């Protein structure tokens, strides 16, 4: 057997939502003590 | 062939030994016949080491069918002589006998001739090692990038 | 261990390999830690066509 | 196979010896079976050297079961001929007899066939020494950071 | 195993020699049985050269327990055949007998099989000489590694 050096490509996916999603990296040292959670305020009325 | 059963093989071996045949005035008992069939079965199981021994097409009788004698042996027509000569050689001690020189020589020759074709088939050369290059002369192998032989 | 930067999505994970010599084998692992959050569920929506009866 | 118990093995050995068969009108003396079973057990224990000798699937009887005779030997179909031929050779001196040359040759051949597969299995090559390098061409060793073989 | 005492070994040896067995009509006297047990003890003490010979697990009877016969020999299952075959060979001259060729060959094979595992265990390579260096390979690892081999 000499598996030819060509590949039959089958799948081609796209990730538009994950690309458009904004990505956030809070401080790791603080998050470890805060249990991987962080609070953010809300616009005041 | 006139010899088509385990009982036929046993009777042929007995005739070769000169103990019992179709012309004698004394015969061997059916218990002796059955137990000689048992000896033949043990011989064939020993020869055919569960697929790694001498392949002859012999068919082993099952216990569901009671009489082992009366079962077609399944051997080809060229194996019968070797089979029954060796059977005579192995069951000669039952009757305080010793197989004659002609029977011994024929048994040896028949066993060798039985294994000849299997030996020819099994004389196979190993594949290339996984550490040898295929060489540049194989353009297709080089382009498909098979620089070294697969192996195994 | 090294990093493992996923393209498309803008995320990073780790890629590690280890080798067991008792069995002469190895293991490989691509880990990625993240969490999807919806800060304003009142802004996200869903369109449901053909919701009759 | 029709030889499925130590009793059948003993009876086959006795018949090969010509002591108690049907070809001669001799029945198995009851004491000729207990001693033969003892000899067979001793020979099998000697062969199967606590797992480091000849593996045959023989099932050794325990002290709890009163009758040693009557148990299935557990041997494979390819070992019965060797077993009972060697048993006949071993128990021949009891009756001031001597197993014939054919029986001795069959015993030798059967023992060789018994140990053939075990020898093939045990013909294993030792691993690499602890002081070899793996070479620069060993991709797996380079990936796992093994410049030398582990040995053992 | 049916053989579990020095007298069982002696009776098996006598049965092998053809002097006396269970089916026999004339037996040997208890004084002769004690003499055979004494010869067995002498042979075992000669084999087990105070721990520097053949190891079998044989237990030597003390004078406090009156009958040396009746004590479990303590041998493994694989040693019984060799032990009683060699005992038969040794005690054959007592009864104006000479052990047969099969018995002699089995005794030789049994003694060799008895010493095989002990020979494997005792085949050991000596430690390094006292004047050999440990090599600079054993210097960067274990920073306090010895510069020379101890010896002895």
């Amino acid at each position: 057997t000499l598996a030819v050096d060509e590949i039959i490509e089958t799948i081609s996916a796209i990730t538009p939502m994950a690309q458009k999603a904004k990505k956030y990296t809070p401080p790791a040292a603080s998050m470890q003590r805060s249990s991987n959670t962080i609070w953010m305020p809300v616009e005041q009325e | 062939m006139q010899i088509k059963t385990k009982g036929d093989l046993v009777r042929a071996a007995l005739r070769k030994l000169g103990v019992a045949s179709d012309a004698t005035l004394t015969d061997v008992e059916p218990q002796s016949m059955q137990d000689a069939v048992d000896d033949l079965e043990a011989m064939m199981a020993e020869w055919y080491q569960d697929g790694k021994g001498i392949i002859t097409g012999y068919v082993f009788s099952d216990d569901e069918n009671p009489p082992a004698e009366g079962d077609d042996h399944g051997l080809r027509s060229s194996a019968v002589s070797a089979v029954f000569h060796n059977l005579a050689c192995r069951i000669a001690p039952d009757y305080a006998l010793e197989a004659t020189a002609k029977i011994i020589a024929t048994a040896k020759y028949g066993k060798e001739l039985l294994y000849k074709q299997t030996a020819i088939s099994r004389a196979k050369r190993a594949p290339y090692p996984s550490r040898m290059p295929t060489g540049s002369g194989n353009s297709f192998a080089n382009l498909n990038e098979w620089h070294y032989f697969p192996g195994e | 261990t090294t990093s493992f930067s996923i393209p498309d999505v803008g995320l990073n994970g780790i890629f590690a390999t280890q080798g067991d010599i008792s069995t002469l084998s190895g293991l490989c692992r691509i880990a990625l830690w993240y969490g999807v959050n919806a800060t304003r569920p009142e802004a996200i929506g869903v369109g449901l066509p053909g919701q009759t009866a």
